[PDB]
């Protein structure tokens, strides 16, 4: 799911919460599509509301289709609220907390998100954008090859619960490690800003089991979304869940911090990419990999697709054979998903040519993937003991009313009904005879 | 180009922008954005949307056929006019002035007429601006060329 669909499920008082952080109402924006801005950015100097018309006259006829998403989509963000207009007409006016918030984000005014950098001095003991990207990189790798399951890496407990609770591995009995399922898979296969706003969401629903305020939180992440690089922040000025939650923040690379009572934290590369990289893998027209990787996190994640060859100290060469991936799509990972993985860490070089991959690799790849799903299986019961078209007629408009029908074919007066629904279907025929 | 005036005004917005603050308020009002707006709508000022909304249907084409024929007309005797001018002998001077006399002669039969029926059937558009423009052009540019053709002489 993306930010839209999970603020689509709010309720106003929470939408209208988060809109009382300038933060919030940036990010919000610029998750608009590109006609909704235009509209907030003309309704943000209005102290009127406007007839639904004229809005409705801004755009062509043609283009209405994306007039009408933007407007629902707009509706159902609550940005603007109808007006009733004097005369029976109605009037869009954006909300005016929103309007506020967003126009002290870009105008000025107010205070400052952070408290202040400047009271404590410099830091004692600050780093640089190398050793916190380093940071970032080594506590992700940690978080995968945990979901991975290798020895190496530790995790904190809550942690691996949360791992549990989203359903990525499954503990199948206590004190033992879980196994990582298909969904851990096809998460591993993510995209890191993808794999970070899914975990980030997951976070958001179970908070609720933590009796943590939802519009605080969500107001801190996109707090830090927007915060400089390379910039420390207050610690001052947050409640004392949301310390605790930023403390896991620490766990996860986002943001980093010398210790738990220091007052200074430094947002990392990865939290910024949140709101929204080079590439390493070159991909040859003989289905062969040149991967300019080290970690075994990325070695192990390409030998799922693909068989390894060569691996030199700084280059990985690998072969792409049909076998490697069925068995890959037999662990669960579907072909769009390595595409879409390919396509993310391809090397700036395949980057010059109109396709990011070759068109044949890619088809190939679907073509290998449409292969285990050639033969369809049902179970279920067949009827082919019908003496008369109207008794079959009859029978068939049972059980499609009843939705269990799997298959029919009135030429030969033959259906195939699930096994659930095969006692219903005998009943209905039973009582048709003896009430005859 | 004027005075020392160009001057004091070049020091005077120098000293009134040495010292300058951003604003935020008082670079936009409700009112100015609504007035805008209003503007930039359909139907405004910079938004005009008649543009001969209906010239097609307009002045019906048995007026259009006329117009066209009255535009052939003046295209043709306008084409003799210029091919006759610039006057270098004096046999050109007096078919100058039959030229002038002619347009002069069909634009009282015709526009005149013309001028009558449209002002009956109460058309909007100017169709006999162009023509009167060209002739008015037309009837400068002979004037001009007596006057100079009678400075040469003085």
């Amino acid at each position: 799911r993306n930010l839209q669909e999970f603020l689509g499920g709010l309720s106003p008082g929470v939408l209208d919460r988060l809109y009382g952080h300038p933060a919030t109402c940036l990010a919000v924006f610029r998750e608009l599509p590109s006609l909704a801005k235009n509209w907030v950015m003309r309704m943000l100097f209005l102290e009127q509301p406007l007839p639904q018309a004229a809005v409705a006259l801004w755009v062509k006829k043609e283009f209405s289709k994306a007039q009408e998403e933007s407007t629902g989509l707009l509706s159902g963000l609550r940005i603007w609220h109808t007006q009733l207009l004097p005369g029976g007409l109605q009037g869009l006016i954006l909300n005016p907390i929103f309007r506020q918030n967003l126009r002290i984000a870009l105008l000025g005014g107010g205070k400052a998100w952070s408290d202040d950098t400047s009271q404590l001095g410099p830091d004692k003991h600050a780093r640089d954008v190398p050793s916190l990207d380093k940071y970032a990189e080594e506590r992700w790798e940690v978080v995968l090859h945990f979901m991975v399951g290798s020895p190496s890496a530790a995790v904190s407990q809550d942690l691996a619960q949360l791992l549990s609770q989203a359903g990525l591995m499954k503990s199948t009995e206590p004190g033992e490690p879980p196994c990582i399922t298909s969904a851990g898979f096809q998460f591993l296969l993510l995209d890191t800003p993808a794999q970070l706003w899914y975990f980030m969401l997951q976070y958001l629903q179970t908070a609720q089991s933590r009796g943590m305020d939802l519009v605080e939180i969500l107001s801190f992440l996109f707090q830090l979304s927007f915060s400089t690089l390379g910039k420390d922040y207050s610690v001052e000025g947050m409640s004392d869940s949301l310390l605790n939650f930023l403390q896991h923040l620490r766990e996860f690379g986002l943001v980093f911090q010398r210790k738990r009572k220091s007052r200074r934290y430094y947002p990392t590369r990865l939290a910024i990419n949140l709101s929204s990289q080079p590439g390493f893998i070159v991909v040859e027209t003989n289905y062969r990999l040149y991967a300019y990787t080290e970690s075994e996190l990325q070695i192990a994640l390409i030998a799922l697709f693909s068989e390894m060859l060569y691996r030199f100290p700084n280059m990985v060469v690998a072969q792409v054979t049909r076998e490697s991936v069925q068995q890959a799509i037999a662990s669960g990972i579907t072909a769009q998903q390595i595409i879409h993985f390919l396509r993310t860490r391809a090397h700036p070089v395949m980057l010059k040519q109109t396709p990011v991959l070759p068109p044949t690799i890619t088809d190939q790849i679907r073509l290998w993937e449409l292969e285990r799903d050639r033969l369809r299986f049902t179970e279920g019961v067949l009827y082919n003991q019908f003496l008369s078209q109207v008794d079959f007629e009859l029978l068939l408009a049972h059980a499609r009313e009843l939705g269990v029908l799997v298959f029919e074919n009135s030429a030969k007066r033959l259906m195939v009904v699930t096994p659930a629904g095969h006692s219903d279907v005998k009943r209905f025929w039973k009582r048709q005879k003896h009430s005859s | 180009a004027t005075s020392q005036d160009i001057i004091n005004s070049f020091q005077s917005i120098r000293q009134e922008m040495e010292a300058y603050t951003p604003k935020l308020t008082q670079v936009l009002s409700s009112s100015a954005a609504s007035s805008t707006i209003t503007a930039l709508s359909p139907g405004g000022a910079l938004m005009q949307g008649g543009t001969q909304q209906a010239i097609n249907q307009m002045v019906p084409n048995d007026i259009q056929s006329e117009l066209k024929h009255l535009y052939v007309a003046v295209g043709e005797l306008l084409r003799h006019f210029w091919s006759c001018f610039p006057v270098n002998t004096p046999f050109l001077e007096e078919k100058v002035v039959k030229m002038k006399s002619n347009l002069e002669r069909f634009q009282v039969t015709k526009l005149c007429p013309f001028q009558e029926k449209i002002r009956r059937q109460y058309l909007s558009t100017n169709l006999v601006s162009h023509i009167e423009e060209m002739l008015q052009t037309a009837y400068n540019k002979l004037h001009t060329w007596q006057s100079r053709r009678l400075m040469k002489k003085t």
